[PDB]
């Protein structure tokens, strides 16, 4: 093990990760605009 | 092999000389179901010696005692029967027919070749499949029919029996998956000459789809009418025979 | 030999012992399910039995028998026409894609592909030119088969006089019967020999290595005469590494070792049927092609690895996966019944009994439960099965999301409205033998004015294994392909291949020289002439775009707007990252066009776009 | 004979002709007995057997086979179909009959025949006159 140191499930996790990454910018921009509105 | 059963069916009226009804000691505190004797007689006369034949029963309460459920109509429906089991089309839309006003669906009536003191697995399965989500108080009237005699027994089903028929969505012939006789309880049935019931039948008259599996739709949305029911091997159940010859 | 012995042959089969019971059971039932065993000889016999029983004449009109394979339909039609002693087409005949051999419209017995029959149900749903239908080899459960099971279950109401026969295997005869109204099964014995079966007492670590180990043991623990071996394996690259490994073991310590796979050129496929000497042993290393498509004599031994390369469509990702998966119990038994053909035999299973009991499902999953269905749903809307489609009686219903995704695809293409109802564009597309994108692109190519090129490109896109890439010669195979290279795409490189093929007078020797499969090319031309016939049936003009190949690429956007990607590649709508398949003209330690459209997405060793075309984004919102 | 089978042996193929050229009277006498005795089920059956002897066809056959001028192809198609005769009757338009046959040309003629096929509309009501007598 020291020297040596599902596929579709991992791809569905990569799909979820890429969606989550791209949606975060819109969430942050919504917070930034919310802060301007609150100000 | 139908040819032998067709011959045998001609004599079913002789079986009605021995009518036994399953009776326990009476209980005024629970329902009693009253079957008109003419309905029973005709139902046996149209049935088959081997194959299970089935129908719905519709009825209502008398004024004298609310718990006395008179059966008024037998609704015979598109079905495909077997020994020991029967495949029944859905609970019929009959409401646009005359005189259906104030009828309950009371449940189902059917023939069997085995004699029992409880509901069998195919009964509990088909009874659950028909009534579980719709009207759980509906009875089964089972009829043992055998040479010389018919024996009638009525049952309520427990929620344990309903649940078991939900767990057993289909039955392979002897799965016996913790089936219990105690899933069913005796129901008070009386057979009466004092009253006469009638038949509703499908509008194309034919109800036995044994020779006609392709036109049986078990989901099917069939139209119905009052009318005299055809026997199991009537010509109209058997059109191919008359096309071959 | 000769036209006398032919009848004794027919009488000597076990189907003849019960011939009168067969032709009576079909009189007393409109539907029959038949378990015919391998040595029943069912396929040639019963068709003759029913014609001779009289239905096939102008009394009833013709008999049809479906096959799943083209070559099967022709071969059994030749056999039965010769058993009936008639020139093929005149009373016995056949009708398959590109090839109708029926010299009269009233040709009395007609063998067909299940797809051909399915095509005919659209033009005549009652099929009134036929008295009897036989579904042969229906245990294979093809898409066309599975559709016809529902279609016939409804149509035989609409025709009491239409007789129906369904062949079945033992895993599913009850299941088939119950669907068809619990109508009677009939079981015929066959003249088949016993096969001894041996599970492995443990899971094997690597089935390739156990396979060669057991091959040498069967070969040399016995003396080398009088008993040949079949070994089942998952794919060409796996198979080719195995021959290499097994030859060396003999040279350390006679044996003849032969490949078979569908991508193998036909001359080398054919030689496996030719004989082997006494004292020498034949051994055959095979894909699933040797389960059913091919039949070998003198095999007495089988080794089964227990895994196969099954395609499954993932509808969520929209992605085919070719997965090395455990086989079904049925499939294991079919492999086992390859021994036992010629004489008593043995099957060695590289897996345990419990893995066969639980880890292997009983039946194989039907194709309809695991493929994209949009060709099917298009056709099943084109014949006016409506929300009747949305509730359609299949034996084994496709997954809800598969249906809804195919509906979404058709709605996207504009074959379907927001309620879910067929558009006239849909009905036109359904008259092509095509997945709907390839009909969309041909109809669009009319208006765009590239029908002429589009015909041959769509033809080439239909065809498997167009280029040949043997084990050591990856460089030479690609070098020959690259003489036809178009810098834009694989798609226009297919055009250059077909043009150069033709300029060489369609030469087979040119095909071989340039490492292209001639079988694939001749099928492409047959498809081109068929699609040209369909266009001339729809009266469409076959306009050429000339050197303005961008017109084709604009048309591709009309059909393939979902099947698009962008460089890291990254899918247009789901956003998953994906790769160009290494065969692509656009692949290498090299080329990188920014925006991409593609013919298929497929997971193999990697999540690959199968073949690649470059695009401008403006066309994607132009067409959709 | 009700099925119109074909026969080779002259003796048997004249036994059958003797049977059918007597059958009508005999069935009509059987029918009369049941109708007089009041037995509904056999009376209805025997009326169909009398009609079958008259028409050389069974109740499962369609009455286009009873219209002597009809084309055979139409009869055979409809006998295959699940649609009841009492359903095909309900058409009032010539084009609709053409569709129902899958023949435009024959729709024109067969519509005429359909409008000739004997048909009844019936209504009934009862009135109690006395306790015992119903009109």
């Amino acid at each position: 093990m020291e020297q040596n140191e599902d596929k579709m499930d991992l791809l569905e996790k990569r799909l979820a990760k890429i969606q989550q990454e791209q949606e975060d910018d819109e969430e942050l921009e919504n917070l930034r605009k919310k802060n301007l509105e609150m100000s | 092999e139908w040819r032998k059963s067709a011959i045998a069916n001609t004599l079913l009226y002789l079986r009605l000389k021995n009518i036994y009804v399953s009776a326990d000691d009476f209980v005024e505190e629970q329902n009693v179901y009253v079957l008109p004797k003419n309905l029973l007689k005709k139902f046996i006369e149209i049935s088959d010696v081997k194959i299970q034949v089935a129908a719905f029963i519709y009825g209502m309460s008398a004024k004298d005692h609310p718990k006395v459920k008179e059966i008024k109509t037998v609704v015979l429906v598109p079905q495909l029967g077997h020994v020991g089991s029967v495949q029944i089309s859905n609970i019929p839309d009959i409401g646009d027919l005359p005189d259906t006003e104030g009828l309950e669906l009371l449940g189902w009536i059917h023939t069997q070749t085995e004699e029992l003191k409880f509901m069998a697995a195919s009964e509990v399965a088909t009874h659950s499949k028909l009534f579980a989500d719709k009207k759980r108080d509906c009875i089964d009237i089972s009829i043992f029919s055998t040479p010389g005699s018919v024996s009638l027994s009525a049952y309520n089903l427990t929620d344990e029996g309903y649940q078991w028929g939900e767990e057993n969505k289909d039955i392979m012939n002897v799965l016996s998956e913790g089936f219990e006789p105690t899933f069913s309880t005796h129901a008070q049935l009386l057979l009466s000459d004092r009253i006469t019931g009638n038949f509703i039948i499908p509008s194309g008259n034919v109800w036995n789809y044994t020779f006609m599996g392709t036109a049986f739709n078990q989901e099917g949305d069939y139209n119905f009418k009052y009318g005299i029911p055809l026997e199991f091997y009537n010509e109209m159940h058997r059109p191919v025979h008359f096309l071959q010859f | 030999p000769s036209k006398d012995d032919i009848k004794h042959t027919k009488e000597q089969l076990p189907v003849f012992r019960c011939r009168s019971q067969l032709l009576s059971l079909i009189r007393e039932n409109q539907v029959v399910v038949i378990i015919g065993e391998t040595g029943s000889g069912k396929t040639t016999q019963l068709a003759q039995y029913l014609y001779e029983e009289g239905y096939a004449n102008d009394r009833g009109k013709s008999i049809v028998v479906t096959q799943p394979r083209r070559v099967a339909a022709i071969s059994v039609a030749k056999r039965v026409a010769m058993e009936m002693q008639v020139p093929l087409g005149k009373e016995v005949g056949y009708s398959i894609r590109f090839e109708d051999v029926t010299d009269s419209e009233c040709t009395k017995l007609k063998f067909v592909t299940d797809g051909i029959l399915l095509r005919e149900t659209l033009l005549d749903d009652t099929l009134d030119k036929y008295s009897c239908v036989i579904i042969d080899e229906a245990h294979e459960r093809s898409l066309n088969t599975d559709i016809l099971l529902g279609f016939f279950k409804i149509l035989l109401a609409r025709r009491r006089d239409l007789k129906l026969i369904i062949t079945s295997a033992t895993m599913n005869a009850k299941k088939f019967s119950a669907f068809f109204g619990n109508a009677p099964q009939f079981t015929i014995p066959g003249r088949t020999f016993p096969v001894q079966t041996i599970y492995t007492s443990n899971p094997v670590q690597d089935y390739v290595e156990a396979a060669v180990s057991q091959a040498v043991k069967i070969h040399l623990a016995n003396d080398c005469s009088s008993g040949d071996i079949l070994i089942f394996m998952t794919g060409q690259e796996d198979i080719e590494t195995t021959f290499d490994t097994l030859q060396e073991k003999f040279l350390q310590v006679d044996i003849e070792i032969l490949p078979i796979y569908s991508a193998l050129p036909a001359d080398l496929q054919f030689k496996i049927f030719q004989d082997l000497h006494g004292t020498k042993r034949k051994i055959i290393i095979a894909t699933n092609i040797a389960e059913t498509s091919l039949t070998i004599k003198g095999i007495r031994y089988v080794i089964d690895c227990g895994y196969s390369k099954l395609k499954v469509y993932n509808p969520k990702i929209g992605l085919d996966s070719l997965v090395i998966t455990p086989i079904s119990k049925a499939n294991a038994d079919q492999r086992s019944g390859r021994a036992g053909r010629t004489a008593p035999g043995t099957a060695y299973r590289l897996y345990t009994e419990d893995t066969f009991k639980e880890d292997m499902y009983l039946q194989t999953i039907p194709e309809i439960q695991r493929t994209n269905l949009s060709n099917t749903l298009l056709l099943l809307k084109s014949l006016d099965v409506t929300d009747e489609l949305s509730k359609f009686p299949f034996i084994d219903k496709p997954p809800l999301q598969t249906f809804l995704s195919s509906l979404y695809e058709l709605w996207f293409i504009g074959a379907i409205d927001t309620s879910g109802q067929l558009t006239p564009l849909g009905l036109q597309m359904a008259k092509f033998p095509l997945q709907p994108s390839l009909s969309k692109i041909l109809l669009i190519a009319v208006r765009n004015g590239c029908s002429d090129e589009m015909l041959t490109i769509v033809s080439m896109l239909s065809v498997p294994q167009v280029f040949y890439r043997p084990k050591e010669r990856q460089k030479e195979a690609d070098i020959a392909r690259n003489k036809f290279f178009i810098a834009k795409s694989d798609h226009l490189t297919l055009l250059n291949v077909f043009e150069q093929w033709r300029a060489n007078n369609f030469s087979s020797h040119w095909c071989n020289k340039h490492f292209v499969q001639y079988k694939s090319l001749v099928r492409a031309r047959d498809i081109r002439d068929q699609l040209l016939t369909i266009l001339k049936s729809q009266k469409i003009p076959v306009i050429s775009s000339g050197k303005d190949w961008d017109i084709i690429k604009k048309c591709i956007c009309s059909g393939f707007a979902h099947q698009a990607a962008k460089i890291t590649y990254v899918h247009l709508k789901t956003g998953v990252s994906v790769q160009l398949h290494p065969t692509s003209a656009l692949h290498g330690l090299g080329d990188l066009p920014p925006y991409v459209v593609y013919h298929e997405l497929l997971m193999t060793s990697k999540e690959y776009i199968c073949c690649v075309t470059s695009v401008d984004p403006f066309w994607l919102m132009e067409y959709g | 004979y009700f099925s119109q089978l074909k026969f080779e042996g002259f003796a048997l193929n004249s036994d059958i002709v003797f049977i059918h050229q007597n059958a009508g009277r005999l069935l009509r006498a059987m029918f009369e007995i049941c109708l007089k005795r009041g037995w509904g089920h056999p009376t209805r059956m025997l009326l169909n057997l009398c009609k079958s002897a008259t028409t050389k066809m069974w109740p499962t056959n369609c009455p286009l086979r009873q219209f002597k001028t009809c084309p055979v192809e139409v009869i055979k198609r409809l006998e295959a179909s699940t649609v009841p005769w009492g359903d095909y009757l309900q058409l009032e338009t010539p084009a609709e009959v053409g569709r129902a046959i899958r023949s435009e040309k024959y729709g024109k003629q067969v519509y005429d025949l359909l409008k000739r096929f004997p048909k009844m509309s019936v209504t009934c009501n009862a009135q109690p006159i006395t306790r015992s007598v119903m009109r």
